[PDB]
């Protein structure tokens, strides 16, 4: 004879979190709140590009070592680039004290 | 089934149907058939929207400047820097990962609530005049056809429509 | 690398959708940006269990 | 009507009423009215004072001053004290925002329950002897005065009373 | 009893039993006893299990050094560092105060579920063949040996074993 029933949603996926009671725990849909990933890349901000010192140090782009292109044209930015270890500090060497607090000034 | 359903006296989930994450299954001599209950299942899935919308939004990100550096002498402010951001860091880390844990039991709960409210709402029509069976289900002592599911469906049934139909077959049991 | 690709958040390591709240990547950032972690994932659940039978 | 009640069974609420958040509303032959359920009522707003009371106290509030102030040599120290104020302010802001979401849900889940757990108590006395009807009422095959209100209400009834009115009353139906 | 049962319809708890947290207590002509539901009681206390090690893992403890120390042209540092650990301070004791109160709560919420899920499951095998009486327990219009009671246990009752016993000595009532 007749039935009725309840009804609900499963699927085929096997998408998980951690929870409170239970671990690895299945469900039917999910999100990801994090972004895990990177694109790999040095993309510019809103169209503004960044500024890029190659080899360079800060001392080198500053004082204006002729091996580092000066780029006078480079009238804002985005942000600033370097490696960790610049090649070219300064070719006559000289303390260059509160390095710290100019670049921090110059973070912008 | 923390309110008695899913894992409850219900044991699992269908594929039959993905139209709607709610809804019923309708059998009688016409056939068989899943279908959704939207209502209830979009008033639900409006509730996650501001949900969601209530956990990204309650940020507010800086155009930001993270890094910092220093050189050997500052090695107070470098200590600090590092405790500080770092402790920053784990607040965050710590109330954030406890929130997702938390947030998704109330979702749980709140599914397995909406159910287990709509299932009273199943029971509230038919409750003499059709049974409960095994788990999951109702079986009805008269006949019901496709205008009787859609109608059940919106809360309607005519209570006097088969009153005496389940008052005789039932008399038999 | 360097690119003429666009953005609105940078780290070294990439340069970075600014769509989701949080990182665990990478802690230094500019621009508008995530939240960084030391944690391995963050997932909240739209649905719910799935069980076949 | 998370549990089942309120938008759930029950469509709304009543502005008969403002002595108490809880009652009943009585129907017989004397007249009606609306009557509130202090004992509940009064326990639940006891949670909430202990509530509110453990959200306030559990702040400590220092003898505090803010500000600071830098010059232009101490840029480290200036974005730095930028980025931990702002940190802290956007901590306390999330997390207590969240808190006020949470707390209120909870607090509608509590009402709820509350609601639900009386409506099972007016249920276990009079199961067989009255039926449920509608939503939110239960119509007597008996009849009832005051004092089988005020009766009611306290958590008495005295089972045997009307067991046998409602023994025949019920039987032409 | 947040959902009805414990200060609920349930007045107190026994010191009876201790070898788990639920249980029945059967009653039948061989004799009384208590008897603990170790199914539901370890299932829940594998969820205590997650929960506290939830709790205890998120943090990360460095191998850290807290103090430092200044003279008397550094109070710009000396205000700040002890600005800066007072909010940590304060952060972490807020967020972990909340979270002892309200995890205590959720527990509470959690077996106060558990058993109005057994309660219910307890129900949905003897419906009509045994009553729902004053509360906590049911009366059986037939008899039960501990054979009955282990298997209505372990979610088993074979239905047609006593139908028609209860058929029969309900009619006097
Ligand atoms: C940055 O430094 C690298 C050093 O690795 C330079 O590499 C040299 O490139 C030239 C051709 O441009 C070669 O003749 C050399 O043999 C390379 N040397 C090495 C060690 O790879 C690179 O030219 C520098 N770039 C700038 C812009 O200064
Ligand atoms: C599960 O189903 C979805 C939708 O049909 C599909 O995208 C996915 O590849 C499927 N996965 C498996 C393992 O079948
Ligand atoms: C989830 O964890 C439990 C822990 O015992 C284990 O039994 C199960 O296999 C795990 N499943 C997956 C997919 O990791
Ligand atoms: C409910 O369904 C019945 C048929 O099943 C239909 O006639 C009626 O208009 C529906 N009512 C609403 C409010 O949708
Ligand atoms: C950024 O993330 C959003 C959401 O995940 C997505 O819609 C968009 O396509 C993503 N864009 C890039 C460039 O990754
Ligand atoms: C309960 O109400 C009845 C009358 O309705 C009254 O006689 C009795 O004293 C009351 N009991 C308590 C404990 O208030
Ligand atoms: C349940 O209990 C009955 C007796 O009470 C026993 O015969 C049966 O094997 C048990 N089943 C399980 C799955 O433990």
């Amino acid at each position: 004879e007749d039935t009725i029933c309840i009804g609900y949603h499963a699927n085929n996926s096997t998408d998980t979190v951690d929870t409170v009671l239970e671990k690895n725990v299945t469900v039917t849909h999910s999100v990801n709140l994090l972004e895990d990933s990177h694109n790999g890349k040095l993309c510019l901000l809103k169209g503004i590009a960044p500024l890029q010192l190659g080899n360079c140090s800060v001392a080198g782009w500053i004082l204006g070592n002729p091996e580092c292109e000066l780029l006078i044209s480079r009238e804002s930015w985005s942000y600033i680039v370097e490696k960790p270890n610049p090649e070219n500090g300064t070719c006559y060497p000289g303390h260059f004290a509160d390095y710290e607090e100019l670049r921090e000034q110059l973070s912008s | 089934g923390l309110f008695g359903a899913i894992a409850g006296f219900i044991e699992g989930g269908w594929t039959g149907m993905v139209d709607g994450w709610y809804g019923y299954h309708h059998q009688n001599e016409q056939g068989s058939g899943y279908a959704a209950d939207q209502k209830s299942t979009q008033n639900a899935i409006n509730g996650i929207t501001n949900k969601v919308n209530s956990v990204i939004e309650k940020m507010n990100t800086q155009f930001t400047a993270v890094g910092k550096e220093f050189n050997k002498l500052e090695r107070r402010m470098e200590n600090l820097n590092k405790k500080v951001d770092d402790g920053f860091i784990d607040i965050w880390t710590y109330n954030a990962e406890l929130l997702v844990l938390l947030e998704n039991e109330r979702t749980l709960d709140f599914h397995d609530s909406n159910v287990k409210n709509l299932y009273e709402k199943v029971k509230s029509q038919l409750k003499n005049n059709a049974k409960e069976i095994g788990n999951g289900c109702f079986e009805f002592y008269h006949k019901c056809n496709d205008e009787c599911m859609e109608s059940v469906k919106n809360g309607t049934y005519d209570y006097p429509k088969y009153s005496e139909e389940s008052k005789l077959n039932r008399e038999k049991i | 690398p360097m690119d003429e690709c666009d953005a609105k958040c940078q780290t070294p390591q990439g340069a970075i959708n600014s769509s989701l709240p949080f990182q665990n990547v990478h802690p230094v950032t500019i621009g508008e940006c995530p939240k960084y972690v030391r944690s391995a994932k963050l997932r909240m659940v739209t649905g719910l269990r799935n069980i076949p039978s």
